[PDB]
């Protein structure tokens, strides 16, 4: 109906007076739609602040796969608006070594493909220095050579 | 010929009456196979002299001899020259058979021990299965599943020991052909250098393998850089006991050319065979342009010079002073030098880190003066004995 900025006002304290210490889970998809919607209305900044409480304790807990391929991508599109490159390479790293346990190399390598493209685009780094030699990554594309 | 049936003979009675692993039927077999000395199968000391002949597709009865076996050799001596003389073979179901169907936890965790390995004495084949799927898929395959078979194996190096080096054999005949489908050799060069050290053991010390491996060598010396250039193929001369020409000639003009460094020597070295590839291009002036650099880093080295000019590099190698400031930061990435060069100046500015191994030209000049300028300090330093 056209209705943007009276959308993310009614999830934002709404989740927390139903569960706020007790289920996660339905939590999830709340912060995860509320965080879409600062992207329509174009306020990057927004979706920033509403995710803060739930931090890296799903990292703390057995893996659930799709989860954490969720936020990963929503924080890229946060990113975009800003055009920095730099928080984009650490939203890349958990699922770098997601795909590469529990899934295949079939999404595991045109990920790879965009991660070793960003890393050029910072000047290195205290973890990036880690990020130089691969096992994985000399084979398959040459393009993924090229940039190695 | 009776050289199986006689030979056999004589280490059996003295050890069994009658042959345990022997079948009655079998007995008389053994020497009906072929007319030759020599037979594709043997057993015991006899085994150990033994290889293979053409294509020994009668190991399944030396395989069907499992419950007596061990009553002449131990039953782990199997699997010695079965997967040895299939080497040539080149088949995928008489693999599978000897590998995967061959599994673990057979009879050998139960009333016996296990000292995996397998190809020599007496080992268990579990060890052997890793070392020998590599090889069977290495034709097969392509780079993308060949780097999961080196996972598992790999892994399994440094997860168990083996004394005989000869596993490593296997590995660098894996990485050999895998290296040899890619581009940059830079990685097939180092591999074949611990591959050599490794032929001093057993497990075919013939010269057969030589034949091939002046070959790799050849080719891995040329558009590889590690040490020198080549420094390394006076140091075991091992091609000049096979065929001296068919590429192997190479090396012979390639000696003397990089230390003259003279475009008419190239044209005996390279031809249209070896032409087709662009990486010769490309290592084309790195190898006259490092040995040229070797000479000058020597030359300029006497006593207090530690700085060359753009004299006589450029003159040299036969390059604009443009390239060659950026041609030598290739080389520089090696750990050659760590100098800075500069540009106004026209100076170039060199910091040595290189080993610069074989040494016995400088050391009459070079020990002397650790002694007698060293001598210096101990004849000022006896005037400090008063206290």
């Amino acid at each position: 109906e056209g209705k943007i900025d009276e959308a993310a006002d009614i999830l934002c304290e709404l989740q927390v007076e139903t569960y706020g210490s007790m289920e996660m889970s339905e939590k999830i998809q709340f912060i995860l739609e509320q965080m879409e919607l600062s992207i329509l209305k174009g306020d990057y900044s927004q979706a920033t602040v509403l995710s803060r409480k739930i931090l890296k304790k799903t990292f703390k807990n057995p893996k659930y796969e799709s989860l954490k391929l969720e936020y990963y991508n929503l924080l890229v599109k946060i990113s975009l608006h800003k055009r920095e490159y730099l928080e984009v390479a650490q939203y890349l790293q958990e699922i770098y070594q997601t795909d590469a346990i529990k899934s295949d190399e079939a999404k595991w390598k045109p990920v790879l493909s965009h991660i070793v493209y960003f890393l050029v685009l910072s000047p290195y780094g205290n973890l990036q220095n880690d990020l130089i030699h691969k096992i994985q990554n000399d084979n398959n594309l040459k393009k993924l050579e090229s940039q190695e | 010929m009776f050289n199986n049936h006689e030979i056999d003979t004589i280490l059996s009675t003295l050890r069994m009456e009658a042959d345990p692993s022997l079948h009655p039927l079998f007995e008389q077999f053994e020497k009906f196979y072929e007319e030759k000395l020599w037979f594709q199968l043997s057993e015991s000391l006899t085994k150990f002299f033994d290889d293979a002949k053409s294509t020994p597709l009668r190991l399944r009865l030396y395989d069907n001899f499992v419950s007596k076996f061990y009553d002449k050799i131990n039953q782990l001596s199997v699997v010695k020259y079965l997967l040895a003389s299939l080497k040539d073979s080149k088949d995928f179901d008489e693999s599978l058979k000897y590998l995967d169907d061959l599994k673990a936890q057979f009879q050998e965790l139960d009333s016996k021990k296990q000292r995996n390995n397998g190809s020599k004495d007496h080992g268990d084949g579990i060890l052997l299965i890793d070392s020998e799927i590599a090889r069977t898929y290495l034709l097969k395959n392509d780079l993308v599943k060949a780097r999961d078979l080196l996972d598992d194996l790999e892994k399994t190096l440094d997860k168990k020991d083996s004394i005989p080096l000869r596993i490593t054999n296997s590995f660098y005949s894996t990485n050999s052909q895998y290296f040899k489908f890619k581009n940059d050799f830079n990685s097939f060069y180092y591999t074949s250098l611990l591959y050599l050290s490794t032929l001093e053991p057993s497990t075919s010390i013939t010269l057969a393998e030589r034949q091939q491996l002046a070959y790799d060598l050849s080719i891995s010396a040329l558009l590889g850089d590690k040490i020198y250039n080549f420094g390394e193929l006076l140091h075991h001369p091992i091609m000049e006991t096979i065929v001296n020409d068919s590429n192997y000639d190479w090396l012979f003009q390639l000696l003397n050319a990089l230390t003259v460094g003279d475009f008419d020597k190239f044209d005996s070295l390279i031809k249209v065979q070896i032409s087709k590839i662009p990486i010769l291009a490309q290592h084309e002036s790195f190898l006259r342009q490092k040995i040229c650099l070797m000479t000058l880093i020597e030359t300029v080295f006497v006593k207090n010079i530690r700085m060359l000019s753009f004299e006589d590099i450029s003159k040299a190698t036969h390059l604009p002073k443009d390239n060659v400031e950026h041609l030598v930061m290739r080389a520089i990435s090696l750990g050659l030098l760590k100098g800075s060069i500069d540009q106004v100046n026209e100076l170039v500015t060199i910091s040595w880190v290189q080993p610069r191994i074989i040494s016995g030209d400088q050391i009459t000049k070079m020990k002397d003066r650790l002694v007698e300028w060293n001598d210096q300090v101990e004849k000022l330093g006896k005037k400090m004995e008063a206290r």
